[PDB]
């Protein structure tokens, strides 16, 4: 079978159900609900595409997922919000995994390089956060 | 909540970041995806990331996996308030105090001398009392945190060579053939149990029955409350050196080479377990496996179901004197002045404690948990290793006179502290108990 | 093996 899906921008797209169950929140519009076509108002269509598809593609970090997911900063951030959204644990913890290995290894002053975040603590302030972190 | 009480007193506001963005939950399901080590890092980055990677529950579960079981709470109060976490708070206490075995400063440990020109035989560290035992018939209980000896159980008419305790009960034997049960606060002698008529050698406390191995061949099991003997055990021809108790089956260890299993409440022996090829010195039993360790050399690790050898585990040279089971992990003591570390599921030597700051004689005493081996010998030297690499990490105690006659008979340690049984046979060293305090300052 | 034991 296949069902239609509405992402926000307003476009239909047709997938085959079953991929489209990865997503418990479209699994409970359509089988409980009823929606057809299926509207997804936090989703639109250039990432519900890419949620498609590495659905349908469909712990550690695989390689596929790993290139798949070499995508910039907000591409992630709104792979992290559909999938929460459309509430696939999959995708969902591959995603959120991957932001989690930017901060692996280290450094604060490496950290907000990376994350931009700037230094907001007083003279003060920093001393004692060093020191309640103290490692080792 | 408690995150979301620090953002609006803090008011932290304006983030050009990826997770200062994000709804509060997901931020925090992917923190959950770092190690405590990364945590304490994002957390200098900013006092938006800090008050996050404080959460709570958050940490409650890294402690679960530290197992830490029990939060911290401390007490006082600068401006911007924070309201830390008992979890977190916790976890970095733990952190501390390891670093603090592995590499911090050695403070000079309290000395409580004792049992002058005696032999300290047995040791006890319960909670703040620590108990020694000694053949100079008396047994003295002690404040771990103070130092004093609080009381001197005077009684025995020989000398103390085992103790067993559990919160204000202490258990002795001697050579003058009896058992005898204490009262640690008021230090009197509540019962004399008669029944041995050679040396109480041995035993072992499970909840309120104690059981006894002597050398006259024989064990009992005691009853701690009513100080009478409901099953005495037979069928050992040699001296009875090592046994242990779980309150369901009873094992024991004799001159005889032989290990036996018992169910008590019958009197009888359920299996005799063959294959030591001399006497047998020292006994671990987890309910399961039951593990021997003989002057023979090996030590077998036993089925106590089947009664049958499941490993004979062979490189020690000489006499194992302590093993210590824990999850079916083993750490031998031995007179060639090593140690090893086994799988007792698989048989394999995980690792061997020794290296170019191994012990120079005969190891008397030992100590581990997931961390370290602590390690005893006559070389007058409590050793600290790395139980998952093998490796020597310090001396936390060198006697000076340690090369000639300074001897270290036995440790206690707990989480933050170490207790070790010092002195000597020719008078180098005053017989004493040394505190060490691991403590840190939280 | 001088770790000790109690004469007789």
């Amino acid at each position: 079978p296949s069902i239609k899906l509405q992402s926000s921008d307003g476009e239909i797209f047709e997938v085959d159900v079953e991929i489209a169950k990865q997503s418990v929140t479209i699994k409970t519009m359509l089988e409980d609900l009823g929606m057809d076509p299926v509207p997804l108002p936090n989703v639109n269509a250039a990432i519900l595409k890419k949620v498609i598809q590495w659905c349908t593609h469909h712990d550690d970090i695989p390689v596929w997922d790993q290139e798949f997911l070499k995508v910039d900063q907000g591409t992630l951030f709104e792979l992290i919000l559909a999938a929460n959204y459309l509430d696939i644990k999959g995708l969902l913890d591959v995603t959120c995994k991957t932001v989690a290995n930017m901060i692996k290894g280290k450094t604060p002053e490496e950290i907000r390089k990376t994350f931009n975040i700037k230094n907001d603590f007083t003279e003060e302030e920093e001393a004692q956060v060093r020191k309640e972190n103290q490692w080792c | 909540t408690q995150v979301k009480h620090m953002m609006q007193v803090i008011e932290p506001q304006f983030q050009r970041d990826f997770i200062s963005l994000l709804p509060k939950e997901l931020a925090l399901y992917v923190l959950s995806f770092l190690e405590p080590k990364d945590l304490l890092q994002a957390a200098q980055t900013c006092r938006y990331w800090r008050i996050l990677a404080e959460d709570n529950l958050l940490w409650r579960e890294k402690c679960k996996e530290e197992g830490i079981d029990e939060p911290l709470h401390i007490k006082r109060v600068i401006k911007p308030g924070f309201i830390h976490s008992p979890w977190k708070s916790a976890y970095i206490r733990q952190h501390r105090i390891d670093t603090n075995w592995r590499r911090g400063e050695l403070k000079s440990p309290k000395v409580l001398k004792g049992h002058d020109d005696h032999v300290i035989t047995c040791l006890q560290f319960c909670g703040n009392r620590i108990v020694s035992g000694s053949d100079d018939n008396t047994l003295k209980v002690w404040s771990a945190v103070t130092g004093k000896c609080l009381r001197t159980l005077v009684g025995h008419t020989g000398g103390v060579w085992s103790s067993q305790m559990r919160d204000n009960i202490i258990i002795s034997g001697s050579t003058d053939r009896t058992l005898k049960v204490w009262n640690a606060e008021t230090g009197e002698c509540i019962h004399t149990l008669y029944g041995h008529t050679s040396t109480v050698r041995c035993m072992h406390l499970h909840e309120k029955r104690v059981v006894s191995g002597s050398r006259d061949a024989t064990l009992r099991v005691w009853d701690i409350e009513t100080g009478q003997c409901l099953h005495v055990l037979m069928g050992h021809v040699a001296a009875v050196r090592c046994v242990q108790y779980d309150g369901r089956r009873v094992v024991s260890g004799a001159y005889d080479f032989m290990v036996k299993v018992w169910d008590p409440e019958t009197e009888t022996c359920l299996h005799t377990l063959q294959g030591h090829t001399n006497r047998v010195y020292s006994l671990q039993f987890d309910g399961i496996h039951v593990v021997s360790g003989s002057l023979d050399t090996s030590i077998r690790v036993w089925d106590v179901e089947t009664g049958n050898c499941i490993h004979t585990l062979t490189g020690h040279q000489s006499l194992t004197s302590g093993m210590e089971l824990k999850d079916n992990i083993l750490v031998s003591g031995n007179a060639d002045s090593t140690v090893k570390i086994w799988d007792i599921k698989t048989g394999q030597c995980l690792q061997t404690l020794q290296g170019p700051n191994k012990h120079q004689s005969a190891v008397t005493c030992l100590q581990f948990n997931k961390n370290f081996v602590i390690t005893s010998s006559d070389d007058g030297t409590v050793k600290l290793w790395d139980l998952k690499t093998g490796e020597f990490i310090r001396n936390l105690v060198t006697l000076e006179s340690g090369g000639s006659g300074g001897v270290v008979w036995r440790i206690r340690a707990s989480n933050t502290k170490l207790v070790c049984a010092v002195g000597s046979r020719n008078g180098t060293e005053e017989t004493k108990l040394l505190v060490l305090d691991f403590d840190v300052d939280m | 093996s001088l770790i000790p034991t109690p004469d007789k």
